RNA sequence: GUAGACUUGAGUGCAGGAGAGGAGAGUGGAAUUCCAUGUGUAGCGGUGAAAUGCGUAGAUAUAUGGAGGAACACCGGUGGCGAAAGCGGCUCUCUGGCCUGUAACUGACACUGAGGCUCGAAAGCGUGGGGAGCAAACAGGAUUAGAUACCCUGGUAGUCCACGCCGUAAACGAUGAGUGCUAGAUGUAGGGAGCUAUAAGUUCUCUGUAUCGCAGCUAACGCAAUAAGCACUCCGCCUGGG
């Protein structure tokens, strides 16, 4: 029934075709949670000037989902966010806590 | 010469992550924060803003160590 | 981030600008309070009447 | 606790007097009522008054003072602890500070005075002294 | 996982009890055809050629899915039967195609999980992908130099094993003990855990219990003649000075590593 | 420990009047469950010794619960055991 | 005691927030030490100084990447939460506990608390890991009459992780639990309400935690609204010293 939050980072040499999987596979993930938003507006950069994690600029990803409620879909991401290789940091917050 | 907090110039409740320096504002030269005694800060309203700074600190959106 | 320069600084200008700038760093008292380990009921002499002798 | 409005009454009576100030508090039963009306009768006392409309009804009582509000009562105390109804005869009821003092006793009658506590051969539960 | 069992009689004074209590019901796939062998050690020889051994029973061994060179299938685990052999359990596979597959258990897995690789799977427990697929710092087993060739490497019955890292042709992987090998890096892999683990702990009394077990007991070398050990033996249970004790073969035993650097290896080794 | 859709139906069906709230049912109807709905987290973990303390004193007010529902009431009970029907 | 009634205590409702509350599941950086490593020379160590020592097998230091454990400076505070013990990188999971309002509702369900039960510092003890830095044990060098000590060089147990136990700590504030009473100067939270309006800034209310001090108060010291003041219910201790 929340807003959930995802911020992650890919390269940024990469191409759009490359991000419209690298969005549409966690569209994919929660459409096999089912627990999915209007749509995660997953590529907001902002911008990158500073290395956490080794990195000066990629492009930022936000994905910003609702689903379901405190149950196993949330926390059902991580585990298959770790996988990616193009991953640079992700975060998951609900809307106010 | 107020300046305090900056609650009643942003207000309010907004973000406080998503700015860029407009909140964060309340870093220091150096990277780390400013004081609570140099901002002489409303405590846990603070507590309300920075317990989303120590976040925004190292979000990957913000230098968290630097010095000068 | 680091300018690690005053504008236009000459050499006894960067060496009062890393006095008055560096030793309002902070990069010293932790440092130096840092030379041992210590107790953590004596980090909360530390954080004691230090600084409530500092503020107030 | 609420387990004893009796003494905390008459503590707060000291606390009214000794703060030397002018209104005490007590919620509604008949037995304060009957506190305030003895000892106002013995003249301790300025109002009997309490809450119009609640079983909790704060009989809210002006004090009788000296001069200068100056005290009246000074030994104020519940004899009879909660943990320790007092039953004494009838026949040989005591005398207070050798007839110095108050004494109101719940005799088989009701709550009587000191020598009408006496004499009359009625006896019940010690009260209150000053 | 270990029960014990009271201490009734001297014998069964400790008896540091199974705990089996996970496996499914009894009764092993008969058509999981290997037929029984016990060379008891001594060879085409045939004198002893090897120590202490023997006593064991008819172990009817079972064919496990050494390789799985197979290829992206319903491959549905339907039991977890106990080993006579090595230490993990193990678990019965159909695919599509009807068949009677069959491979090591791990830790948590369950009947209709149907783990497969193609190398398609990502990263749940029982893919078998290669390294060249798996991302960094993992938890494998199933590694072999051999491309198209199973378990001979640290597939380890035990624990299973861990990967720090890869490049180029090969793979930076730790085995145990501080140990890393590079491995040929589009070798098959099996993501997962070993099947069991606390059967390192189980202390069991009787002599013949360990012969059940199935290995005649070791002789001290002490007493034993000048004809049988360097332990020369003599007045009492002397002591030995006599230079870092050894087999009763021909070389020192303690200390020394006996490496064979000249090797078809060794350009894949860590520090020790 | 449950929203308000679980919460104010099992005040609902668990209530012996209407916007009694605050019915011994309905301490019975809230307490009572997460006595159950209280295991599963202490079987979370087995380790919040703060939530059992939580059990301590939901336990001690199911004690002032049926003790004052036997206690002082007794029938409106005692035709209401199958409720859950403790001990 | 018996029957009876009401909420006006308690709790349960509906709205608010809050926190290092617990327990798991993970992630990030700085920093230490180490693997190679540029390329160069005796260095560094420590104090009142050095021997300790390491190091020319030429390095520290400086160039980088890797590895690993630990812990997360301003945040951090007479701050909060938690019965305390205690709790602070970050994010989730399910998780108590209050307070503000509220009578919506039960109609005294209250307070306790021997017994019994649970939790619980700090070490250490069991099994299995992890093993940076620190450091019992011990060694070497000063030290002096002497040094089994303070200093230095190290350096084992041990510190950390799952997994069981002791039940003893200045447990403290050497101040039991419940609730009532009340001069004020005073902190700060987070609500409730007004409040000050063309953005400002004030007043009341509740639990919090100080500091001074009315009364009261003690042997004195001091306490004093989160009473060492005035009451009552549950418990407990205490009888001159060894």
């Amino acid at each position: 029934m929340t807003k959930y939050e995802i911020l992650y980072i890919i390269r940024p040499n990469i191409d759009e075709e490359a991000k419209t999987a690298l969005v549409e596979r966690f569209d994919a993930i929660l459409t096999e949670n089912g627990a999915a938003n209007l749509e995660s507006k997953d590529w907001e950069k902002r911008k990158l000037a500073y290395e956490i994690n080794d990195f000066r600029e990629g492009i930022y990803h936000i994905a910003t989902f609702e689903a379901e409620t405190t149950s196993e879909a949330l926390s059902e991401f991580d585990r298959l966010a770790k996988i990616n290789l193009d991953i640079l940091r992700h975060m998951i917050v609900k809307v106010e806590a | 010469r107020k300046k305090v907090d900056f609650i009643a110039a942003n207000k309010i409740e907004v973000v406080d992550y998503k700015d860029t320096e407009l909140l964060k504002r309340f870093i220091s030269e150096r990277g780390k924060i400013l004081p609570r005694r140099v901002t002489g800060t409303s405590a846990k309203n603070q507590r309300k803003v920075v317990n989303a700074i120590k976040r925004a600190r190292v979000m990957a959106l913000l230098p968290f160590v630097a010095e000068d | 981030s680091k300018t690690l320069v005053r504008k236009n600084e000459s050499l006894d200008d960067a060496l009062r600008r890393f006095k008055r700038s560096v030793t309002k760093a902070g990069t010293l008292q932790e440092l130096r309070k840092r030379e041992h380990y210590e107790k953590p009921s004596v980090k909360r002499k530390r954080k004691s009447e230090a600084a409530r002798k500092r503020k107030k | 606790v609420m387990t004893d409005p009796i003494a905390d009454f008459l503590t707060r009576i000291r606390n009214g007097n000794m703060r030397k100030f002018d209104v005490v508090e007590a919620p509604a039963s008949k037995i304060k009522r009957q506190i305030a009306e003895i000892l106002k009768a013995e003249g301790y006392v300025k109002d009997v008054e309490y809450v119009e409309d609640n079983k909790q009804g704060v009989i809210r009582v002006f004090l009788k003072y000296g001069k200068n509000g100056e005290k009246v009562i000074t030994n104020l105390k519940r004899i009879s602890k909660p943990g320790l109804r007092v039953y004494v005869k009838s026949d040989d009821v005591p005398k207070v500070l050798n007839g110095l003092g108050t004494a109101i006793i719940s005799t088989s009658t009701g709550v009587v005075t000191d020598k009408v506590a006496r004499q009359t051969n009625v006896g019940g539960e010690v009260i209150a002294y000053i | 996982g270990i029960k014990v069992y009271k201490p009734t009689t001297n014998g069964r004074r400790n008896m540091t009890g199974s705990d089996f209590a996970e496996i499914t019901t009894s009764t092993p796939e008969k058509s999981l055809l290997v037929s029984m062998s016990k060379t008891a050690g001594r060879n085409n020889t045939g004198r002893i050629t090897v120590r202490h051994h023997g006593g064991g029973h008819k172990r009817k061994y079972r064919m496990i899915d050494f390789k799985r060179t197979t290829d992206n299938v319903v491959a549905k685990v339907a039991t977890i039967e106990y080993d006579p052999n090595r230490t993990a359990n193990i678990a019965l596979i159909v695919y599509a195609n009807g068949v009677k597959s069959y491979i090591l258990a791990a830790k948590g897995l369950e009947v209709g999980m149907t783990v497969v690789s193609g190398p398609d799977a990502d990263i749940k427990v029982g893919n078998a992908l290669p390294l060249a697929n798996i991302p960094v710092g993992t938890l494998i087993h199933n590694i072999e130099l051999k491309p198209g060739k199973g378990g001979q490497l640290v597939r380890s019955a035990g624990a299973s094993a861990q990967v720090l890292g890869s490049e180029g042709k090969y793979t930076l992987v730790r085995l145990q003990s501080g140990e890393v090998r590079m491995i040929l890096s589009t070798c098959r892999a099996t993501i997962g855990v070993v099947g069991n683990e606390q059967q390192s702990l189980i202390n069991l009394g009787k002599a013949g219990r360990t012969r059940h077990m199935g290995i005649r007991p070791t002789v001290r070398g002490s007493v034993m003649n000048p004809n049988d050990h360097p332990h020369g033996g003599g007045e009492g249970r002397q002591p030995v000075g006599r230079k870092s004790p050894m087999t009763p073969w021909g070389k020192p035993a303690l200390g020394l590593k006996t490496r064979n650097k000249k090797a078809k290896s060794s350009k894949l080794i860590v520090r020790r | 420990a449950i929203s308000k859709e679980k919460k104010q139906e099992i005040i609902a069906q668990y209530a012996r009047k209407e916007g009694d709230t605050g019915s011994p049912e309905v301490q019975i109807a809230v307490l009572t469950w997460e006595i159950n709905h209280l295991n599963d987290h202490i079987k979370s973990h087995k380790k919040d010794h703060a939530t059992q303390r939580g059990l301590m004193k939901k336990i001690g007010h199911r004690r002032n619960l049926l003790g004052y529902l036997r206690g002082k009431d007794v029938q409106r009970y005692r035709e209401l055991i199958a409720s859950l029907g403790l001990r």
